[PDB]
């Protein structure tokens, strides 16, 4: 089916939310 | 320069993995051991040796792979590679079990290796050689449990097999038939163990908590130096807290570490001399005061009793599935059991 | 990134544990399906 | 009906845009300026998402 | 204290580990796969497939009994 | 505020301790992770929600948020069965779209908000030492707290009633008129001991008395709150007590600790605040349901259970209990003060009645005996039901069992932050938290021991 | 200066050969009660009702018993839960006959390990040091709790806690592994871990220490009287047993701060006890350890064992014949 | 500064992962075997 | 389950409270980016 693919798909939308916001404040210079 | 001297210089540098002349011997036969565990663990079945699957590949978890012992029918043959049973066929090899005596081989050369390495190091560093000497205790106890029992035994079957659930197995077993709890050196080896890690946290708490003002941050990891030549922490301190505790307290450092040492290897020591004795089924088995009493006086019952009853139960229940090789049949009526269950 | 020519270490180990989560993820499924599910 | 999915789609579009932004606009003085209006907008527009939704499931 | 080899870390943020690799690992991995899926470790290791454990004529446990012919007893089991 | 160990002394492993004195920054801690806590709320629920087959008991179906929502009488009818689906999916909304809220605003005062709130209000700033300040925030959250106990109160008189599993003509969803105000009861609770047949609070056993003591802590945390508030604390707690931020947190933890504790035994014996019908049967309530059930089986067999005798000579079925009472045979007999309202039209004044036992049995009994007796709160951690000697194909884990493991988990690891903090908050308050110095080690102006 | 006052200064004074100490007023009463009990109760108590069956079981040494079979037994299955004390029974005989020796001992012992705890903690406050020795202890406090009470607590009856004995701590292991599967379940092998690496580490720590002694002794003497209690120099040379350990396995495995290593010795077998506790404390509410009976099936659908079956199968056979009379129906949930 | 890219370390890392990851992806394709 | 017109996002429901761990292992990102200052 796709439930599993979708559900994959949400989760690693949100793994990366996380980091994604570590990665961009440490690369732009905002304060960590 | 003789090749030898050579040679010797390129063992013993300075590099991230110590090599030594130990090295020759540790290194291949702890590859071998590990790399026969996982490979068994990961694609060998015990189909043919006890009918039960031991591995990733036959959808056997973590807690339930095994290199298990090899088949009953072979006795106590070291089954090699090219030997008459596998005769170089190497998928014989793996069905018959040839990878527990590889395993178990190749470890125990491999311990050797590692205290022969605790050796060299010792000796090249110029300290004393007491990691060796505690390290004997495992030995010890790798020795007795997966040699000496057993070859007391029938055959490498007997052995525990090299997995999780393998080692409960042996366990459990070991309580059934051999009443192992009630052997005294089993006994004196828990004393050890629990005794060992008593210590262990003892002295890292006491030691942590008599610690010297040496920093100013609430963190006092930061306050210690490994070339400082003051004590880090207050024995004085400590040893009245303990005396006025516990009654008596450690003033001798030296002592206290002596002691950490002797109270967990003077365990595994004496718990191996009791698999020694299982080994030649010479058990601590009955009280046999309590159990003619018993015979006689149908109103005497003790924790000992009930524990003898506990172990016929669990004999007569798995040796069917634990021995298969013996064809055990046990019809539905011969099963000892409780009322209603 | 933040440097050029290397990869931050704290990316290499953000990366690399990620992977070895989804190992393990990967083998806490296969407890529930295929071999040795009990089913 | 399709306009209710719609609307909660949106809703977890802008949801997923307001986990990324607001850290990084709370974390960055230098782009406080332009991000603090935003901030404010943004709220207002989830805020206004939440309701349709709302309403829109006793509409569906 | 360095013994002479370059430190860990330096090495797995060079861009050139990460282009060796982001291929070589890949590789051993779905080898891995590969050495599974396509039934070579039944066949290398004699492990069963789910439906060879038993055979249309022998629904026991081929236990092995016998010291030294062991090639015959387990083609005698399949 | 610094931000490592050369500026704050504390390593990033305890980097939270910085805050200690940063109360902007601890204020965005605690709101954002009260926000966790609400999306935790909130998900959970949308998750048992989505996983949830109305008709098949919640207890058979991992629930643990649904059987609180059921029980203060939403979405569930008589016997338990789910009426409407929509209130569980409304308070799991409600709870994600506030934790988004929070989330927010635990991140801006964490984040940007002022560093510290002292020198901006006096009324939300603070100092650890203010007395004063402690006991009005303290004042402030014990009417909180009043309120909500007034709102369970609330809901169970003018709001659709709660879940009465002791309701006549079945368990049901009920309205309390008639809440017990008498404080004999109440208090007398308390006096009761944490032993078998009295269960100190555990055995509160009618929603009456719930809910009347639930007004009774409503008026006492309200009536200290205004007490903290107007107050500071006398001079026998000040020579008492360590008044640090640290202590503060380790005082609540010796209270979580026990309330952790309390809760996984509620949940464990009590089947009135927690119904066997969206919790499942309590242990002591599946031995009990077995004997009753074989009881029925092997007197429709024409077994005379009455006289019936066991192996061991006490009776197979029906013996007394060291006081009397008549009760199930078996090691059901450790379960004797077990109470149910399946079981208690069957129980006369001496104890389980034979003539009822004989002809007054029904067959809604009979079905929720066996249903109890197959679902007893035994399974392994894999999920597998039954006793553990059992096969893989029953899953199924009770809740009462996931309730009561997780927290007595809880209770014991936060008895064990309550020792950390204390003691950590004594030894800094003395000033030797980091240590003995060594020209004043006190040991060395003492005299040796013997 | 008052009465009150002197009183204090010689309860919590620091010269006492014991501390007493607050916590230690009510630990010594309760632990010298349990003590004094227990002593009578193992030399001289008559047979115990354990499982309520009228079925007694000898526990003391004058009824048969030797050191090893000889315990304190618990209490009947009959009181269950219920608050036993002496002055409940309507004579000494029932009493004992009942078990409440068992809960005499059992509560007073365990009032006195937790002031115990509280009495560490009391202590290292008056010597000015830091807190946490009793942290360490709570693990051991922990599972002797868990065996005592909580266990107990979850299965309904005292019956069930560990009996006083050898030969009845053996039986309450097996009892509990046919139960609950303990082996396999996650938070004894942390407990294993624990105890194993705890041994490991006493070991390696104490070899280590001893190889790095510093000379100050001759061959004739014992090496421990070159320390001299209350020295401030070191008695080892850290630096050489960092270079040897760094060299055993490799430099960045092996520590070189004392206080990190000492650190960890306290902190590992203290958490692995601590999981073995929770792990008790959880199977006493039948959270039971895995099951992987029957997870392995071949195509057609039969089963193919694996050594979690023949654990199974000791498993049942401890099972079936445990408390062989206590049992009236097929399921043993109680 | 250039250190030698080829040591006993590199022979000791490889001796261990290359197999270690071989092993992971047959263990990753039995987690899909169907019986 | 959820309620017929929701249940496009039921894979996201499915995967929802599990957040919380994700945001302790962010902890410790954060800090492994900031060098564990
Ligand atoms: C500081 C303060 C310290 C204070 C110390 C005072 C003692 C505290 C501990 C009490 C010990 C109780 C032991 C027996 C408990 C028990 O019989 O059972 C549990 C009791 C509840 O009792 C039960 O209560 C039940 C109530 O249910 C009854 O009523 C119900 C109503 O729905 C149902 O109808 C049910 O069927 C019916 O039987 C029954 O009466 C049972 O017979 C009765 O046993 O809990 C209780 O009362 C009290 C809650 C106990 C908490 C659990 C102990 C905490 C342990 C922590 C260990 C930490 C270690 C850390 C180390 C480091
Ligand atoms: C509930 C968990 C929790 C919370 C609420 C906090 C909160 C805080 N910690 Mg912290 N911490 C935690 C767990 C937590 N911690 C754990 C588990 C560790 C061990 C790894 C630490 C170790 C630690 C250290 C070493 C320090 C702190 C510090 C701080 C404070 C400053 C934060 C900062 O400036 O860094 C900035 C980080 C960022 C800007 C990264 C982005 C973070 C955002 C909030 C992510 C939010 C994502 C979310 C999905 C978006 C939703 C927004 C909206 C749409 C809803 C702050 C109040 C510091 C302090 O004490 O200040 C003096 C500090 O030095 N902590
Ligand atoms: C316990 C939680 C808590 C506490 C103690 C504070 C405290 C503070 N906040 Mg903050 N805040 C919070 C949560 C909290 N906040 C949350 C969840 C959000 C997201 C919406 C915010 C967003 C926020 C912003 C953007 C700002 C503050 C500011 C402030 C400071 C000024 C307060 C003030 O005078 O405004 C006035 C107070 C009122 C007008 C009273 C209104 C009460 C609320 C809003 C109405 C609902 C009341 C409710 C029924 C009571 C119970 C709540 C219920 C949920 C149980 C102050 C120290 C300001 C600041 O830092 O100044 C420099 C500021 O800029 N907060
Ligand atoms: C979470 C809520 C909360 C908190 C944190 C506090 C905190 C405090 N209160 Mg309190 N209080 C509250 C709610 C709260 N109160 C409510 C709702 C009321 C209304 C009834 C009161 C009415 C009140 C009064 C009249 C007083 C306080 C006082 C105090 C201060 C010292 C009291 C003390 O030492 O505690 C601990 C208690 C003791 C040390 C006395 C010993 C109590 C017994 C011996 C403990 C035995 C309990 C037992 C083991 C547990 C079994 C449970 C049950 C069977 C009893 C302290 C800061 C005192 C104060 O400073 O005035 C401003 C004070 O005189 N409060
Ligand atoms: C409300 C409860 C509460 C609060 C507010 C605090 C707050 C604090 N504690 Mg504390 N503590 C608590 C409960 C609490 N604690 C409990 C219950 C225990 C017993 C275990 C402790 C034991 C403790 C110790 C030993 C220390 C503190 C310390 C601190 C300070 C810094 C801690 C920090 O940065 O965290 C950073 C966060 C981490 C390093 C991450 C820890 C991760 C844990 C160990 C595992 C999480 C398991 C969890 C169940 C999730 C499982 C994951 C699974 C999926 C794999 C801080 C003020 C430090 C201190 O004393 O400061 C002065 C310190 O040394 N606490
Ligand atoms: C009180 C807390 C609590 C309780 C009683 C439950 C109970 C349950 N959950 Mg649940 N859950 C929780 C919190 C809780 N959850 C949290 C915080 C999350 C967010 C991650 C979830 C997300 C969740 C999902 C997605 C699901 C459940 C499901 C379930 C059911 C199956 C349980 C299971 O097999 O798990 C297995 C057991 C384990 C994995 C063991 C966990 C052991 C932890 C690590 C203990 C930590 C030890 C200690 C605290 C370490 C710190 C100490 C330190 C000092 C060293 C069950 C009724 C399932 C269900 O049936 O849905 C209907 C399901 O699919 N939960
Ligand atoms: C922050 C603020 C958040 C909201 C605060 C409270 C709002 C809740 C109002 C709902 C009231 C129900 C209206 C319809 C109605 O009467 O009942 C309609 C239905 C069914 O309820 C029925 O109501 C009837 C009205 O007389 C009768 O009482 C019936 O007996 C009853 O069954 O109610 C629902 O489906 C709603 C369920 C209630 C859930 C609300 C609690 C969760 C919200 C707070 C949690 C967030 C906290 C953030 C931190
Ligand atoms: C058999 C044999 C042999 C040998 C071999 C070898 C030596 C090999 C090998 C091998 C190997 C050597 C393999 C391996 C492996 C591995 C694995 C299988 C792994 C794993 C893992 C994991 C799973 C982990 C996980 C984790 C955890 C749990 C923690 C944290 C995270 C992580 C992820 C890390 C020869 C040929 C000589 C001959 C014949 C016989
Ligand atoms: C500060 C800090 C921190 C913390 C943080 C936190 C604690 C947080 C949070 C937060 C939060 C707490 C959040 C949140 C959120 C939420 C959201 C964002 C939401 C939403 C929504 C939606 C979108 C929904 C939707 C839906 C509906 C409507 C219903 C149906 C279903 C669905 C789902 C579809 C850390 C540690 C990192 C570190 C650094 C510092
Ligand atoms: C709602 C409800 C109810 C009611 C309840 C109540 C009414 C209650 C209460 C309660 C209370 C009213 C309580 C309490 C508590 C207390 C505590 C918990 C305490 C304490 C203590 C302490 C902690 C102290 C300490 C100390 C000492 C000992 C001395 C020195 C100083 C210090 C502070 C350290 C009932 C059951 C009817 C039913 C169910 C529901
Ligand atoms: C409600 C909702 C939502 C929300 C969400 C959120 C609220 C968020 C988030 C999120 C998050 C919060 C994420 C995260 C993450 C993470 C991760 C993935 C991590 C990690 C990791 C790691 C692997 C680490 C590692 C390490 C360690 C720990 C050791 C050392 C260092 C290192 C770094 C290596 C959305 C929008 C979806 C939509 C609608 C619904
Ligand atoms: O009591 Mn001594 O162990 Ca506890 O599981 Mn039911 O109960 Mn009797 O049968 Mn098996
Ligand atoms: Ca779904
Ligand atoms: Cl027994
Ligand atoms: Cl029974
Ligand atoms: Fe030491």
């Amino acid at each position: 089916n796709l439930e599993p693919i979708f559900q994959l798909t949400f989760l690693g939308l949100i793994v990366l939310a996380g980091p994604a916001v570590v990665f961009v404040l440490a690369f732009r210079g905002g304060d960590l | 320069r003789g090749w030898f001297d050579v040679l010797d210089d390129w063992l013993k540098r300075d590099r991230f993995v110590f090599i030594g002349w130990s090295g020759l011997l540790l290194f291949p036969c702890a590859f071998m051991a590990l790399g026969g565990w996982l490979t068994g663990t990961t694609f060998v079945t015990s189909w043919y040796t006890h009918g039960l699957a031991s591995s990733y590949l036959e959808g056997a978890n973590f807690l339930t792979v095994a290199v298990s012992s090899p088949a009953d029918a072979f006795g106590h043959s070291l089954l090699f590679l090219w030997g008459p049973e596998a005769q170089g066929n190497l998928t014989r090899w793996f069905q018959i079990g040839g990878l527990w005596p590889f395993v178990a081989l190749h470890g125990a050369f491999g311990l050797i290796g590692f205290m022969l390495r605790q050796f060299e190091i010792s000796r090249l560093v110029g300290i004393r050689p007491y990691n060796a000497i505690a390290f004997s205790g495992p030995i010890a106890v790798f020795v007795s449990v997966f040699l000496m029992y057993p070859l007391g035994q029938s055959s490498w079957f007997f052995a525990p097999s090299f997995g999780v659930a393998g080692i409960f197995r042996f366990i459990l077993f070991l309580q059934g038939f051999h009443n192992w709890t009630l052997n005294p050196f089993h006994m004196m080896g828990v004393a050890g163990i629990l005794g060992g890690a008593l210590l262990c946290a003892i002295h890292g708490a006491t030691v942590e908590n008599t610690l010297f003002e040496d920093g100013e941050d609430s963190n006092t990891f930061r306050a210690f130096e490994p070339t400082q030549a003051e004590e880090t922490y207050s024995m004085v301190t400590a040893n009245r807290f303990w005396s006025q505790i516990f009654g008596i307290a450690f003033s001798n450092k030296r002592w206290l570490h002596f002691f950490m040492l002797f109270v967990p290897v003077t365990g595994l020591w004496m718990s191996s001399v009791g698999i020694v004795g299982l080994a030649l089924n010479l058990r601590a088995y009955d009280f046999v005061s309590q159990e003619l009493r018993a015979a006689e006086d149908p109103e005497f019952e003790t924790f000992y009793t009930k524990n003898i009853l506990l172990n016929e139960g669990m004999r007569a229940w798995m040796a069917p599935q634990d021995q298969p090789h013996e064809n055990f049949i046990f019809p539905e009526e011969v099963l000892p059991r409780g009322n209603a269950l | 990134m933040f440097a050029e020519g290397r990869i931050p270490l704290w990316v290499v180990g953000v990366v690399a544990g990620i992977g070895a989560i989804g190992v393990l993820g990967l083998f806490f499924y296969g407890a529930y399906a295929g071999l040795g599910s009990s089913m | 009906s399709i306009v209710f999915q719609i609307a909660l789609a949106a809703l977890v579009l802008f949801s997923f845009v307001m986990v990324v932004g607001v850290p990084v606009a709370y974390a960055s003085p230098q782009n406080w300026d332009r991000s603090k209006p935003l901030l404010y907008l943004g709220s207002g527009i989830w805020a206004i998402l939440v309701i349709v939704v709302a309403l829109l499931n006793f509409l569906v | 204290g360095t013994t002479g080899e370059r430190p860990f870390s330096d090495i797995v943020t060079s861009i050139r580990y990460w282009v060796i690799h982001s291929i070589t690992i890949p590789m051993l991995f779905i080898a891995g796969w590969l050495f599974v899926s396509t039934g070579l470790a039944y066949d290398a290791f004699g492990t069963p497939r789910p439906d060879e454990y038993f055979t249309q004529t022998r629904q026991e446990l081929p236990i092995l009994q016998e010291r030294y012919d062991i090639n015959q007893e387990i083609q005698e089991f399949n | 505020g610094g931000r490592d160990l050369p500026s704050t002394g504390f390593a990033w492993w305890s980097g939270n301790a910085r805050l200690i004195n940063l109360s902007g920054k601890l204020l965005g801690a605690h709101v954002a992770h009260a926000g966790l806590i609400v999306f935790w709320a909130g998900a959970m629920t949308l998750f048992e929600v989505a996983h949830f087959i109305p008709e098949k008991p919640m207890y058979e179906q991992g629930l643990i948020l649904l059987p609180h929502i059921a029980t203060l009488g939403w979405g569930v009818g008589p016997a338990g069965e789910v009426t409407d689906i929509f209130p569980f999916f409304v308070v799991g909304v409600l709870h994600l779209i506030s934790s988004a809220v929070l989330g927010l605003g635990g991140i801006y005062h964490a984040l940007r908000g002022p560093e510290v709130l002292e020198e901006y209000s006096s009324f939300f700033g603070y100092d650890w030492k203010d007395k004063n300040q402690m006991t009005n925030i303290i004042g402030y959250h014990l009417i909180l707290l009043g309120c909500g106990a007034l709102l369970l109160v609330f809901k169970a008189m003018f709001f659709g009633g709660v879940y009465d599993t002791w309701a006549p003509g079945g368990g049901d969803v009920r309205v309390i008129t008639n809440p017990t105000l008498n404080p004999a009861i109440i208090f007398g609770y308390l006096l009761k001991a944490p032993f078998g047949g009295e269960g100190w609070i555990i055995s509160v056993n009618n929603m009456e008395d719930i809910i009347g003591g639930h007004i009774w802590i409503g008026l006492i945390c309200i009536s200290g709150g205004i007490w903290h508030i107007l107050t500071k604390p006398f001079g026998w707690a000040r020579r008492a007590l360590i008044w640090s931020g640290e202590a503060y947190l380790s005082y609540s933890l010796g209270a979580l600790s026990l309330m952790g504790f309390i809760a996984s035994v509620f949940v464990w014996f009590n089947n009135t605040a927690y119904p066997s019908e969206f919790y499942g049967p309590t242990g002591m309530e599946a031995s009990q349901s077995q004997a009753f059930t074989f009881l029925v089986r092997d007197q429709r067999l024409g077994a005379n259970i009455a006289s019936a005798q066991g192996p061991t000579g006490l009776g197979k079925y029906l013996m007394r209990s060291p006081s009397g009472e008549i009760i199930f045979g078996g090691e059901t007999m450790r379960f004797w003060d077990f109470r149910g309202p399946w079981l208690e039209p069957l129980r006369g004044p001496n104890g389980l009645d034979l003539d009822k036992l004989r002809n007054d049995i029904q067959p809604w009994q009979v079905r929720r005996a066996a249903e109890y007796m197959t679902h007893a709160p035994l399974g392994s951690l894999n999920s597998v039901g039954g006793v553990i000697t059992d096969v893989n194909s029953f899953n199924y884990v009770s809740p009462r069992a996931w309730l009561a493991t997780s927290h007595f988990v809880l209770g014991f690891f936060f008895l064990v932050g309550h020792l950390w903090h204390a003691g950590r908050a004594r030894a800094a308050a003395a000033g030797f938290e980091k240590g003995i110095d060594r020209e004043t080690e006190p040991t060395l102006f003492m005299p040796d021991l013997d | 200066a008052s009465l009150w006052e002197q009183f204090c200064q010689w309860v919590t004074s620091t010269n006492n050969r014991i501390y007493v100490g607050w916590f230690g007023t009510l630990m010594i009463p309760t632990l010298l009660t349990a003590t004094t009990c227990f002593i009578i109760a193992f030399i001289a108590a008559p047979p115990v009702d354990i499982d309520g069956i009228r079925e007694p079981v000898a526990g003391s040494l004058l009824y048969g018993n030797n050191i090893i079979s000889g315990a304190v037994v618990p209490s009947s299955n009959a009181i269950g839960l219920h608050f036993y004390p002496i002055w409940e029974a309507a004579s000494l005989d029932e009493w004992l006959y009942n078990g409440g020796p068992y809960q005499l001992v059992v509560f007073h012992f365990l009032i006195g390990i937790f002031c115990y705890m509280g009495r560490q903690w009391e202590l290292s406050y008056r010597l000015g040091m830091r807190p946490w020795i009793c942290v360490a202890y709570s693990a051991p406090v922990s599972a002797a709790t868990a065996v005592f009470l909580i266990y107990p607590i979850g299965q309904g009856s005292f019956s069930d806690g560990m009996p006083l004995g050898i030969s009845g701590t053996f039986n309450f292991m097996i009892v509990f592994q046919a139960e609950h599967n303990i082996l396999m379940h996650p938070f004894h092998m942390l407990g294993v871990a624990g105890v194993f690496g705890g041994s490991l580490f006493s070991a390696m720590h104490g070899s280590l220490v001893t190889s790095s002694l510093v000379r100050e002794t001759t061959e004739v003497e014992s090496q421990n009287y070159g320390y001299k209690f209350g020295q401030e120099e070191e008695t080892y040379n850290i630096v050489a047993a960092h270079g040897y350990f760094g060299r055993l396995i490799f430099q960045y495995a092996s520590f070189n701060n004392s206080r990190s290593l000492h650190f960890f010795l306290g902190a590992w077998p203290v958490i692995g006890i601590w999981f073995t506790a929770m792990g008790v404390s959880t199977m006493a509410f039948n959270l039971n350890g895995f099951n992987f009976n029957q997870s392995i099936l071949d195509s057609q659908g039969r089963v193919i064992g694996t050594w979690a079956d023949v654990l199974n199968r000791a498993n049942i056979g401890f099972e079936v014949m445990h408390e062989r009379n206590a049992h009236n129906f097929p399921l043993d949930l109680a | 500064v250039t250190y030698p890219i080829f040591t006993v370390r590199w022979l000791a890392v490889h001796t261990l992962a290359v197999p270690s990851v071989f092993f992971v992806g047959a263990i990753a394709a039995m987690q899909f075997i169907q019986r | 389950k959820l309620p017929e017109a929701y249940q496009i996002f039921d894979p996201l429901v499915d995967v929802l409270p599990v957040i919380p761990l994700f945001f302790l292992a962010l902890a410790f990102v954060w800090q492994a980016a900031v060098g564990f200052k």
